[PDB]
């Protein structure tokens, strides 16, 4: 329900439904590819909801539970470059390039982050 | 910082001067205490066209390391390009004091002396240059008949 | 029961292009 | 303005002086027994009994560094190569490996062809070929004709090369086609080896290179 409301460009009810999904599964089974999807979709909704702090928190949680994830590191680079945390942005972006050298957007993101850091 | 320096060099050899400068500034920021990183970044800046900022960075480098032969070589080259031979003279003098056994220093010292106009200094330094090395004597010979 | 793998949200290229552009005019502002 | 530019694109009466071309194919002399300023420009290793192969391997190197000593850009590896036929022993890699010991050998019809077709428009200026009269007399290239063109469709004759005695790198800069640019502008180059010395059959190629114009930390 959260995913379909997100796809329907109606994020507010998607956010509440994914929050309900998280709170139902919060107490049990942190592993088993369920909490991972819940937290990832919730972080995506928050980043599309323009609220970044809790999105970064959930992305950090899933990165803790799974480090082998190029998409996660690209998302952290996105969120950190949205804010002015350039060091974390470039670190996670380099991690993503390490995870997958041939990333289309990540090259441009790295160029922009380096240019902004130098000009800062 | 070694990765940053390598990226800057790789951008430099391909002609992307502004990108190479972009890497080199970060390389400096990682390790503020350096000399040849300073020199390479300043060379990138003068490739951009910012000669004054390149000179300021070069002066910061020479202040940080008073004994740096390559830095002094860069001050000499840049001052020769900018027609500041009055101070370039003492730069080459201190440089040839630092390195007495290299024919390149004698060559540039004699060339600067000839440009200034001291014929005796130019001929003496060029004679030392040919005595030290015959591999590059082709240019040294030309500097001979030009002065003579 | 064979539970289906839950669908996951992806970071689209359009939104990241929009954000990098917005950052470009942001730095161009001052 | 429309008319005047068309006249520039299509100069009708301005160009043709007399229409009196000889129409014969010009032949280039490669002999290294005569010393001349023009020959020294095209022949690099210098005029000289037959040197032993170790001198040939030796002189193979200074000819490389002398050609590489000048301000020049090598794009020999920036194009696709397709010879007439292989012999399953050595592809054209051993011809372009810049090693005298290794070489590429073709095996097939007598008019051997070597194709050098480019991906992008690159303006070649200096053509470098190494020959070994004494090391490879049996498979020495005696007769060389270089083509030019923008495609396999429009390949056309450019120059004539008769080989009598050359143990060394041969430099071939192009001035006839463009006197203003002093360089060649084509995307498609092919070479033919229709006959060898002393009525040979096959042909090697010790060296080949392509030239175009344009302290540290570990």
């Amino acid at each position: 329900m959260g995913v379909m409301y997100f796809k329907k460009n109606e994020f507010v009810k998607a956010k509440k439904y994914l929050k309900k999904a998280l709170e139902v599964v919060k107490d049990l089974d942190p592993s088993s590819r369920t909490t991972i999807s819940i937290q990832l979709n919730l972080g995506h909704t928050y980043r599309k909801l323009n609220e970044n702090e809790i999105a970064i928190k959930c992305f950090r949680c899933v990165l803790e539970k799974n480090d082998k994830n190029s998409e996660i590191h690209c998302s952290l680079g996105y969120l950190y470059l949205k804010t002015k945390k350039l060091q974390k942005a470039i670190d996670h972006l380099h991690k993503s390039l390490y995870l997958k050298p041939n990333n289309s957007s990540a090259t441009a993101l790295l160029k922009n982050a380096l240019e902004l850091n130098v000009t800062l | 910082y070694n990765a940053y320096y390598g990226l800057g060099t790789s951008a430099m050899k391909l002609g992307q001067y502004e990108e190479a400068l972009l890497y080199f500034e970060k390389a400096r920021s990682i390790n503020p205490v350096n000399v040849v990183l300073i020199c390479c970044c300043g060379g990138s800046l003068e490739k951009l066209g910012y000669k004054e900022k390149a000179l300021q960075y070069y002066e910061l480098a020479c202040h940080l390391q008073p004994t740096s032969s390559l830095s002094k070589y860069k001050m000499g080259q840049l001052l020769y390009s900018m027609t500041r031979y009055n101070v370039a003279l003492q730069t080459f003098e201190e440089l040839v004091k630092l390195v007495p056994d290299d024919a390149t220093a004698h060559y540039l010292l004699g060339q600067t002396y000839r440009i200034v106009g001291r014929k005796k200094d130019a001929i003496k330094e060029l004679t030392v240059a040919m005595n030290l090395d015959p591999k590059g004597n082709q240019v040294i010979i030309d500097e001979l008949q030009k002065c003579h | 029961m064979i539970r289906r793998a839950p669908t996951t949200l992806q970071l689209s290229h359009d939104d990241v292009t929009s954000l990098i552009d917005d950052l470009n005019e942001q730095k161009l502002k001052q | 303005g429309i008319n005047k530019v068309l006249d520039h694109l299509a100069p009708s009466e301005l160009i043709k002086p007399v229409k009196s071309c000889h129409n014969k194919p010009s032949v280039l002399v490669l002999d290294d027994r005569i010393v001349d300023a023009a020959t020294k420009d095209l022949y690099v290793n210098g005029f000289q009994q037959n040197p032993t192969p170790e001198n040939l391997q030796h002189m193979f190197h200074q000819g490389i560094e002398i050609l590489d000593s000048a301000r020049m850009i090598n794009v020999t590896h920036l194009a696709l190569w397709k010879p007439s036929s292989f012999k399953l022993g050595n592809p054209v890699d051993f011809a372009l490996d810049d090693n005298y010991d290794t070489f590429w050998q073709s095996d097939g019809g007598q008019p051997h062809q070597l194709d050098i077709m480019f991906s992008k428009r690159m303006d070649i200026c200096v053509m470098a070929i190494f020959f070994s009269m004494i090391a490879d007399e049996s498979y020495a290239p005696s007769l060389v004709k270089v083509y030019a063109g923008h495609s396999p469709s429009d390949a056309r004759f450019y120059k004539m090369l008769e080989v009598r005695n050359v143990n060394g790198w041969v430099a071939l800069r192009f001035l006839d086609n463009r006197e203003d640019d002093q360089l060649l502008k084509c995307q498609f180059i092919r070479l033919l080896f229709p006959v060898n010395h002393e009525n040979g059959k096959d042909t090697h190629l010790r060296g080949i290179r392509l030239y175009v114009p344009s302290a540290i930390l570990r």
